């Protein structure tokens, strides 16, 4: 039944299509990021071909050519990813993924690894929370709340969590963008993505753009003369222009995260773009005990023990480490031959992960 | 004859597969399997040649001699010297030393044979250049009617892994064909300094050249139809490997008093 | 299918000369002659049309130019029809462009039938001349020399493509040919001059032939070569002999 | 005919210029009345 | 047919018609890029007799598997697949390597390391891959690794990252061979005299299975090496070679070759085909000064 | 046998007529190429492997739902239209990959590493066989382990052994070799590693020696190189993107952890830290015991005698000792290996390894 | 077996199996190919359809009563299925009635004089073509100045189609010693008018009138060889061939050897080696020595012409040595040399085949192999297919002769017949003149008195060669 249906469909379609493409190829021949038409020749004009590639620079410049639909033929009327004039016939720069980042409006996280982050958490409240809550109070005062925030210290161990916790509280869309994706290996492909991210920010406004990595898309380096990182440089400049240029920065907050605090590019650094510089704050003794209770709710353990006890033996540990204690107490628990974890598995589990870590 | 005519592209011969098949590399970066000459066979034909190919009839028209000159990875050739010894005075002792080291094995094979020695492939000159020391070297090149081949030993100092170390082998090969010849090495002590530590790129090359000369000198039985003259101004920045005899036998001093 | 398209000497000469200077920008012109029955296309003359600096096109044909040359031709007494067109097109000689097919289709409806002559000037310096002649569509030998009638049955049902590679021949007239051969004062000067200059130079040539012999003879000894020695003895001998003969 | 290949210039005798095309070829060509030798340089279309 | 087309087959493709017009041979191309093959060498190790003790050791480590696998096989041992030689530099190290190769009738394949690990994307990659294909096919074959060495004859003083990066690449291949292929009697010779910047995992069995120490020369040995080489030389009768050797101190195998070529140079300067004991003593003293430099 | 042929020949024939009819419509010859991107207006932009790009229409053999980005495809020559689908097994998708599907090496073959054996077993083998202990308690499993030590004797052996036990594809990539000297191409290469994994699981991903691309510096100015750090980051972000209970376990090799990011450890992924030591007396006894099985030998040789003069060595030294010993026995022309032969061999390798020395007794 | 292996390899492939039909079924009366394939006719080109009608002309040859009768539904005043058929009808009738065409000739003459006034439509040209071919066969061997005159005006229209016919027709009629007039008038007129088809037709036309002439023909021989036109020189050989036909002359053969070697034009070499055979018909022992050299040549035209040369001269008798030469030529690299060896071989060995000579089984097998193969080219399979017809001609009973052994004397029909035969790709319906020289091998009772058909064996000892014939 099915096998016969598929093949007939494929032959039937293919013969019609084969006739139509051959017809459109006559002349000598919608994503296009470079568009040959292989010596369709006439002439004034009648070649009308945009190639954007380093080899072969075709400029159809000096303002208008008025056309109904057309540059020239060859399945590939268009004007690549970067335009040598030629004001946009037929859809060339609509490309399927020019977005791929993860948006979480009104986040799940509100308290996860956010215990003993008190100094960090208070800063976010004053900077983000209160101008969102009352835009009128900041206007009357004369001040601007921070246009940009830069967050450094151990990254995603509680950092991303803390950010999601403040955002949920105000009901503010959290937009999480992965630095590394912004690293596409095609022309502009990169300038495409940045632009639409900031367009989205203005529509959905009252929102946080969280950039994990900013050295993935690059900052300062000596390696621009070292012959490759052209693609990188296009992305970097596009980003700066969009932000400082016409993004309102009262409710829309941009948060930057960095791995080396000393590798910023001078454009990035300067006040009017980055104001607030926030430290990661490590969970404190009281805080670690609470995070210990939160994560063991999934696990199947005795509730008559105290979390506090594990914390005294624990030295200064990021939210990630606390979680690592919790999965390890259960592996210990199976090893010691019981299906509950005692205090004693928690103590062993601390001893193992914290020595192992050696940072 | 009329078809097989200039202008031709130059490409390089890899190997003859069999008779009337050879594999060739065109210098376009396209390689082809082609037929070969029926003027040559396999006894008239060596595997590595520079060759002449037809442009559109892509086949072995003619054979050229090997060639090495190019504007990448440059080598200095100086043909027809014009310097004859005792340019500077007080090199009486030194005029005699060079003469028996460099000049003598090329002109007379026969004296080395009868004593029962094999001719030294290397001489080391220590002293300042351009005092009287260079002048003598150039004078030997003239008298033997030898091509003077000037090598700046830090010139490969190229920053790639690839072209330069390959070239140096080819230079010496080209010298043996056009025997006799002088390979005259400016500051061989530059590239007698090598890695000992992690330095990654941009320090890797001096190892490559040093090793290339070493493989050749120790790896092959002695002959001299081509002489290697090393010229040195820092005498401690050498490596012992060079200085080992049975190959490098002559250590000629330039006098300073 | 099969047609002997007969190219006049003058047409040929003027096409190779023009086409070699004209490239890399395409050049075209019109072929003059007659159809005689079928099996035969005679091309009598050819004249150039203008160049265009990015290549000639169907958009560049100009009927006033072609017209003004013919009318002026007529009063010599040159009265021919158009039988086709020539184009340079590098890298065409067994293939056609989709532009060039379409171009041929317009041209052959004006004429009775028509050839697209495409000359390639790159392999015209390699000790060969490349030229081909095409005509897809028409009746003239696609029905006299052409499964069975396979090209024109499929042709008419459409959604097909075949080039229409034709046959070609040459000849103009005997008198032109005797004249061309009389291009080669003349033969006498040439022969004396060579004679004197041979006697001067025989001094180097003597010695050089002694080496050739000597090399050959040495080779043979090791081996036992004989073939090289024979070739090499004949060449030297024939060439003495002419040097002696002149005097 | 639009487009044209761009070039940079490496020779500006009296009627000659050499241009280096974005097709990695250097040619010896003559100059015309629609060029000035003052707009023949690197960093110009 | 496709039934005569196999993996790594070279074929010839029409460049207008893109079909197999003919078939060549299977094999990968040799390329001369410092990685070259040199079939059957001409050296002999009894030029340098009085190196006898190394001679017994070499014979058994390298030659014996190739000539008689069976002994090693019947005992039940993972017979040698790599050799490291360690100890005194500049003994005409390479000559030995060739001499054994001539005896076992194999290719001497001299590989430059560092141009396997390039500034061009992968290209280096191309040469690692061709090398391994050849050496399984043309097996048994002996690989001498140029640029790792500390042995006075191809010295380069190790490296922390220029020929430690290359040895890692080598080390994958050797690992792959011990697995499914299970290929032995395919040999790599390393020699180096420093390992305080070279990786130890190479010296572990799998790659290098035997580690043999070079003997130090003696007065009694230097006399032998001299005795062989002078035999071609015309001598003045009444000469005593043990005396000349004893006057040597420290001298390695290459230095002994220097003594004859210098003795002869002294004779040559005086226009003599015969060389006395006295010239030979004066030559050795010069040779000793050469080892003291740097 | 006879039964197949009778049926086979008439059955073959109908298929061939149909098969001929198929073959005519689809054409030959073809270029192979790779899909750049797949477009739902029934188009495709394709990357031709000769280089250029052509916006082509699909010829119906497959739909765009029976196609994925980066699939290998049959291209014509018309404008390079998509004639048909082809497999990616053959056409490249690799960085540096030794594939060893179910390797030769096993715990039985490398003697007593028993304590090390036990650790690697609870992290790597146990999830794959038994998700159930992790699931019931409700804890996440280690999905990575790190192996520290020297390879061939520690890191390499345990990782080959375990894969063979779990019947998973062992993939060794050499980290440093990606250490390519051009900006930008490390990150492509990391992508291809992760791409192959998800396609071809179950797998053990072995990344050898991440300390050339594993750097993370403190700078990118003043001799700082920007590529090295970029590659390290792409590697990290995919690794953290992948999480499994028994599709992928990751084995690392490296000998410094303070060149690595604390998010490439990612506490709650890499729980386990397995390290090689020099073995115990009992486990040494087992390593000896296996290796002497394979010998023919004297009976004056004992496992016990050999143990007492040992000061704790690696298993590799014990292996090396056996090859050196047999070589003195074969040199004396005999197949009996004495207690004296193994003792001479042991002393000698130990001596070559222990080039640094320090008085410890005082 | 043959037809059904492929229908590929142009409309030439149809022309061959039409021709092999007609030869096989000759005078037996047997229409088998046509009955089956009327689609096959739709495949076939204009010129193949003319051969196919006319092939019926060979089949119904022998009946001089129902020979006309069969052709009746295909005459004008009764029309046809096709105009291409219609033309082949008047060519097939002339085959049947030749040399006794007496009535039909006056009839056919009127169609000719009639469409010279007008009829430039391609359908009427092909009609005018058939009439002209047919009538030259029919009035052959008998002077009719009315025939010469008529045809000369078909020439003055210069039809590429009709001119060929007309031209032969003037040569065929005026066979004998010609007239001084015909010679000067045709020869001048050949330079004056231009066509290729005409030039080939008028040259062969001019040769034909010169039969048994010898030194009186020497004058037109000089003029033709002195023309620097290829067509006329191609014709020039035959003139010698015919003029001296029978009588061996060394001078005459020498003139053909000179033209043959030194001229650049390839076509002339082939025609001229063919021409050697006819002089040398009676010195047939000399032919294996002459063409021992010339089968080893660098020009393929020479090799093709020589398969035919040796074949023609050595047809009426043995010559095993001769068969040894043609052997390489069967498998010769060029397709048209393969073709010609196959055809050539079959004309000699008709009922010497069938394991008389051990090799002839391998040749017969090979004829089969080619047809069955479709990797063999159009001319190679063409060559296998017509050679099959010659061997198996008239049911394996009737024979290819020249320097007959069944009549024992020279025949006009035969020399002329092979000369038409040498061209068959040069102009396609020329095959049918092979019809004129199929001879019966018959062994029958006989009466000195008036016939009644006795049939009795004369029982004398004999070899096996009605027991060795080709096989089913």
């Amino acid at each position: 039944l099915k096998q016969t249906e598929n093949d007939l469909k494929d032959i039937e379609a293919r013969i019609k299509e084969k006739a139509g493409v051959k017809e459109s190829d006559t002349g000598l021949a919608h994503p296009l990021q470079v568009a040959r038409c292989t010596k369709i020749i006439k002439g004034e004009d009648a070649k009308y071909v945009i190639n954007l590639k380093q080899i072969a620079k075709f400029v159809v410049g000096l303002g208008e050519r008025v056309s109904p639909t057309d540059i020239e033929e060859g399945m590939r009327v268009g004007v690549d990813r970067s335009k040598y004039n030629i004001e946009l016939p037929l859809p060339p720069r609509i490309d399927p993924s020019v977005t791929m980042m993860t948006v979480e409006e009104k986040p799940d996280v509100t308290y996860s690894d956010v215990g003993g982050c008190k100094d960090q958490i208070e800063k976010l409240r004053e900077v983000v929370e209160l101008p969102l809550l009352s835009p009128e109070r900041f206007a009357t005062l004369g001040i601007d709340p921070p246009k940009g925030i830069l967050l450094y210290g151990p990254p995603g161990t509680g950092k991303t969590l803390c950010a999601r916790a403040v955002a949920n509280r105000t009901d503010a869309t959290f937009i999480r963008v992965i630095g590394s994706e912004l690293v596409q290996k095609y022309v502009g492909e990169g300038a495409r993505m940045v632009r639409e991210l900031f367009e989205m920010a203005r529509t959905k406004k009252a929102c946080i753009i969280f950039f994990d990595e900013i050295d993935a898309v690059g900052g300062a380096r000596f390696d621009d003369g070292a012959g490759g990182d052209n693609e990188v440089q296009r992305t970097m400049l596009e980003l700066i222009t969009q932000l400082d240029g016409f993004d309102p920065r009262g409710n829309i907050k941009v948060m930057f995260a960095t791995n080396r605090p000393n590798t910023l590019d001078p454009a990035l650094l300067r006040p009017g773009r980055i104001d607030r510089k926030v430290e990661f704050s490590l969970p404190d003794l009281e805080g670690r005990a609470n995070i210990f209770r939160i994560h063991s709710k999934s696990m199947s353990v005795e509730r008559g023990i105290r979390w506090e006890l594990i914390s005294r033996l624990c030295p200064n540990s990021t939210g990630a480490e606390l979680r690592s204690v919790c999965t390890e107490a259960g592996m210990f628990a199976i090893r010691a031959r019981r299906k509950v974890a005692t205090e004693k598995d928690f103590l062993k589990a601390v001893d193992k992960v914290i020595s192992g870590y050696k940072k | 004859k009329r078809i097989q005519s200039v202008p031709l592209v130059i490409g390089q011969f890899l190997e003859p597969i069999d008779q009337n098949t050879g594999i060739v590399s065109s210098t376009t970066g396209m390689s082809y399997v082609v037929r070969i000459l029926s003027t040559l066979d396999r006894e008239l034909l060596k595997p590595s040649m520079s060759v002449a190919l037809h442009r559109h009839s892509n086949a072995l028209v003619d054979i050229l001699p090997p060639d090495s000159d190019s504007s990448i990875s440059v080598m200095g050739e100086n043909e027809k010297p014009d310097v004859t010894y005792a340019d500077v005075g007080g090199l009486d002792m030194q005029k005699q030393e060079i003469r028996e080291a460099v000049e003598l094995p090329l002109v007379q094979a026969d004296l080395y044979e009868q004593i029962g020695i094999d001719p030294p492939r290397g001489v080391l000159l220590y002293g300042p250049p351009g005092t009287g020391k260079t002048m003598l070297v150039k004078a030997v090149a003239n008298s033997t009617k030898a091509a003077f081949i000037r090598v700046n030993g830090s010139e490969f100092v190229h920053k790639y892994l690839g072209e330069g170390p390959r070239m140096v082998r080819d230079v010496f090969r080209l010298a043996r064909e056009n025997a006799p010849s002088i390979i005259f090495i400016d500051e061989v002590d530059s590239i007698a300094t090598k890695r000992f530590d992690a330095q990654t790129g941009s320090d890797r090359e001096v190892q490559r050249i040093l090793i290339e000369l070493l493989t050749q000198m120790d790896g092959f039985d002695q002959s001299t139809n081509v002489k290697v003259i090393m010229a040195t101004n820092r005498a401690d920045t050498l490596d012992p490997a060079l200085l080992r005899p049975g190959r490098l036998d002559r250590k000629i001093e330039f006098p300073s008093l | 299918t099969k047609e002997t398209v007969y190219i006049s000497s003058i047409a040929l000469l003027k096409m190779l000369k023009h086409g070699r200077a004209g490239v890399p920008m395409e050049v075209m012109g019109l072929m003059l002659g007659e159809f005689v029955d079928d099996y035969t296309v005679n091309v009598v003359d050819v004249f150039a049309m203008p160049q265009s600096g990015t290549g000639v096109s169907v958009e560049a044909v100009d009927d006033v130019f072609q017209a003004k040359m013919m009318d002026m031709l007529k009063q010599t007494g040159r009265d021919q029809m158009v039988v086709g067109w020539y184009h340079s097109h590098p890298g065409f000689g067994c293939w056609l462009s989709s532009v060039d097919v379409n171009t041929q289709k317009s041209f052959e409806q004006l004429n009775s039938r028509a050839v697209a002559v495409v000359v390639d000037p790159i392999q015209s310096v390699k000790g060969k001349v490349v030229i081909d002649a095409f005509r897809l569509i028409d009746t003239g030998a696609l029905i006299n020399n052409l499964l069975n009638k396979a090209n024109i049955q499929a042709l008419i049902h459409g959604l097909n493509r075949h080039y229409y590679s034709l046959n070609i021949d040459y000849h103009k007239t005997a008198k032109e040919t005797k004249m061309l051969m009389n291009l080669h004062y003349e033969e006498k000067e040439e022969s004396n001059l060579a004679a004197t200059k041979s006697m001067v130079k025989i001094a180097e040539q003597y010695s050089k032939r002694i080496e050739e012999e000597k090399e050959l003879t040495e080779e043979e000894l090791k081996t036992r070569p004989k073939k090289h020695l024979s070739e090499t003895a004949d060449e030297t001998l024939e060439n003495n002999i002419v040097s002696v003969l002149t005097a | 005919q639009l487009p044209y290949l761009v070039a940079n210039v490496v020779e500006v005798v009296g009627k000659a210029a050499v241009v280096k095309t974005s097709s990695r070829q250097t040619v010896f060509l003559p100059m015309v009345g629609l060029v000035d030798p003052d707009k023949l340089k690197p960093n110009d279309l | 047919n496709v039934k005569d087309l196999k993996a790594s087959q070279r074929v010839c493709l029409r460049s207008d018609s893109y079909m197999l017009h003919k078939v060549l041979e299977n094999k990968a191309d040799p390329l001369v890029s410092l990685m070259m093959v040199e079939k059957v060498p001409d050296s002999t190790y009894d030029m340098v007799g009085g190196l006898t003790k190394q001679i017994k050791e070499i014979k058994e480590v390298i030659e014996l598997p190739v000539k008689h696998p069976e002994l090693f096989e019947s005992l039940g041992i993972a017979q040698p697949k790599g050799v490291i030689l360690y100890g005194p530099p500049g003994t005409g190290k390479t000559l030995l390597a060739r001499a054994v190769a001539h005896h076992t009738d194999c290719k001497f394949i001299r590989v430059s390391g560092a141009e396997l690990v390039q500034k061009y994307i992968g290209e280096g990659s191309r040469m690692v891959r061709e090398l391994f294909v050849m050496a399984r096919e043309h097996a048994p074959s002996i690989i001498f690794m140029d640029e790792i060495d500390s042995i006075g004859s191809t010295r380069v003083e190790g490296s922390g990252g220029g020929d430690s990066e290359v040895q890692r690449t080598m080390l994958e291949l050797l690992n792959q061979l011990d697995g499914f292929e299970t290929s032995k009697n395919i040999k790599i010779i390393m020699a180096t005299n420093r390992l305080d910047i070279l990786d130890p995992a190479l010296l572990r069995p799998g790659r290098i299975d035997r580690k043999i120490e070079f003997p130090p020369p003696s007065v009694a040995a230097r006399a032998e090496i001299l005795r062989i080489h002078s035999r071609k030389m015309n001598l003045t009768r009444g000469i005593n070679l043990r005396k000349v050797a004893e006057k040597m101190n420290g001298c390695s195998g290459a230095d002994v070759k220097g003594v004859c070529t210098e003795a002869g140079m002294y004779a040559l300067r005086e226009r003599r085909i015969h060389v006395t004991q006295e010239d030979f003593e004066l030559a050795v003293g010069k040779v000793m000064n050469k080892n003291q430099e740097t | 046998f006879v039964s197949n042929s009778e049926i086979l020949k008439p059955f073959e024939k109908k298929q061939e007529e149909e098969k001929k009819q198929l073959e005519e419509i689809r054409g030959n010859p073809l270029s192979i190429g790779t899909l750049e991107e797949i477009i739902d207006d029934d188009h495709a932009i394709v990357t031709s492997p000769t280089m250029p790009d052509y916006y082509v229409s699909i010829l119906s053999f497959v739909d765009k739902e029976l196609l994925e980005p980066g699939c290998s495809v049959l291209l014509h020559h018309k404008t390079m239209s998509i004639v048909g689908v082809l497999q990616d097994d053959a056409d490249p998708m690799v960085s540096v990959m030794k594939m060893d599907k179910s390797p030769t090496e096993s715990y039985s073959d490398i003697g007593g590493l028993e304590s090390q054996i036990q650790e690697i077993k609870e992290s790597v083998e146990l999830p794959l066989t038994h998700p159930e202990l992790y699931e019931e308690m409700g804890i996440k499993p280690p999905k990575g382990v790190i192996l520290y030590g020297a390879p061939g004797t520690g890191k390499t052996l345990l990782a080959k052994a375990v894969a063979n036990q779990t019947s998973a594809t062992f993939l060794r990539i050499v980290g440093s070799e990606l250490i390519q000297k051009y900006l930008g191409d490390g990150p492509r290469l990391c992508r291809q590693i992760f791409k192959v994994a998800g396609e071809n699981a179950p797998s053990i991903v072995f990344i050898d020696e991440i300390d050339a691309i594993g750097t993370k510096r403190y700078d990118s100015n003043s001799g700082g190189e920007r590529e090295i750090q970029r590659t390290m980051l792409e590697l990290l972000n995919q690794l953290d993107g992948f999480d499994d209970r028994g599709d992928v376990k990751v084995i690392m090799a490296t000998n410094k952890i303070e060149t690595l990011d604390p998010a490439l450890i990612r506490p709650g992924r890499i729980d386990r830290k397995i390290l090689f030591e020099n073995p115990d007396l009992s486990t040494k006894k087992k390593i000896l015991g296996i290796h002497t099985s394979k010998m023919n030998l004297s009976e004056d040789v004992n496992l016990e005698t050999l143990v007492t003069t040992k000061d704790d060595l690696s298993g590799a030294d014990i292996q090396a000792m056996c090859t050196e010993a047999g070589l003195l026995a074969l040199r004396e022309r005999r197949m009996q290996v004495t207690a004296e032969d193994f003792k001479q061999a042991k002393e000698r390798v130990m001596k070559n390894k222990v080039e640094e020395n320090l008085e410890g007794l005082y | 077996k043959s037809k059904s292996s492929l229908d590929g390899k142009f409309s030439l492939f149809h022309t061959a199996v039409s021709v092999a039909n007609g030869f096989m079924h000759a005078g037996t009366t047997d229409n088998s190919f046509i009955k089956a394939n009327l689609p096959w006719l739709g495949k076939a080109q204009n010129w193949a359809k003319f051969t196919a009608t006319a092939s019926l002309g060979v089949i119904h040859k022998g009946n001089l009563l129902e020979g006309k009768k069969v052709m009746a539904p295909y005459l004008p005043g009764s029309r046809a299925s096709s105009r291409f058929i219609k033309g082949g009808s008047l060519y097939g009738l002339g085959l049947i009635y030749a040399g006794f065409g007496r009535d039909t000739t006056d009839y056919l003459k009127n169609i000719i004089v009639e469409n010279s006034g007008t009829s430039g439509d391609e359908d009427v040209d092909v009609l005018l073509h058939g009439a002209s071919l047919g009538i030259g066969l029919a009035a052959m061997g008998s002077a009719n100045i009315e025939v010469y005159e008529a045809l000369k005006e078909v020439l003055y229209n210069d039809s590429a189609t009709s001119g060929e016919a007309a031209a032969l027709g003037m040569g065929l009629c005026m066979l004998g010693t010609g007239k001084p007039e015909a010679i000067h008038d045709m020869f001048t007129y050949s330079q004056e008018t231009q066509h290729g088809n005409i030039t080939r037709g008028l040259a062969v036309g001019l040769a034909l009138i010169n039969y048994g002439r010898q030194e009186l023909a020497d004058d037109l021989i000089t003029k033709m060889l002195a023309s620097d036109e290829s067509l006329l020189r191609y014709g020039g050989a035959f003139t010698i061939a015919l003029a001296y036909a029978g009588t061996g002359n060394n001078s005459a053969v020498k003139r053909l050897l000179h033209v043959a070697v030194s001229d650049s034009n390839d076509d002339v070499r082939r025609a001229a080696v063919i021409a050697l055979g006819f002089v040398l018909l009676r010195d047939y022992t000399t032919v294996p020595r002459i063409v021992q050299l010339l089968s080893k040549s660098h020009n393929a035209h020479v090799r093709c012409g020589t398969a035919f040369a040796l074949g023609i001269a050595c047809a009426g008798k043995g010559l095993q040595s001769a068969i040894d030469v043609l052997d390489p030529l069967t498998k010769d690299p060029v397709d048209f040399v393969r073709q010609a060896a196959m055809i050539a071989l079959s004309m000699i060995l008709i009922q010497q085949t069938e394991k008389l000579n051990p090799q002839v089984a391998d040749i017969n097998k090979n004829f089969l192999s080619v047809i069955t193969n479709k990797h063999q080219e159009g001319l190679a399979k063409f060559g296998a297919c017509v050679a099959q017809g010659i061997m198996n001609a008239g049911g394996r009973n009737v024979t290819i002769q020249l320097e007959n052994a069944d009549t024992g004397t020279l025949d006009t029909k035969s020399v002329v017949g092979l000369v038409m035969f040498s061209q068959f790709w040069y102009w396609f319906p020329l095959a049918h003149f092979l019809s004129l020289s199929f001879t019966p091998t018959t062994v029958i009772g006989i009466r000195g008195s008036d016939q009644a058909i006795p049939k009795f064996q004369m029982n004398c000892y004999a070899k096996e060669d009605a027991f060795s014939y080709p096989r089913m």
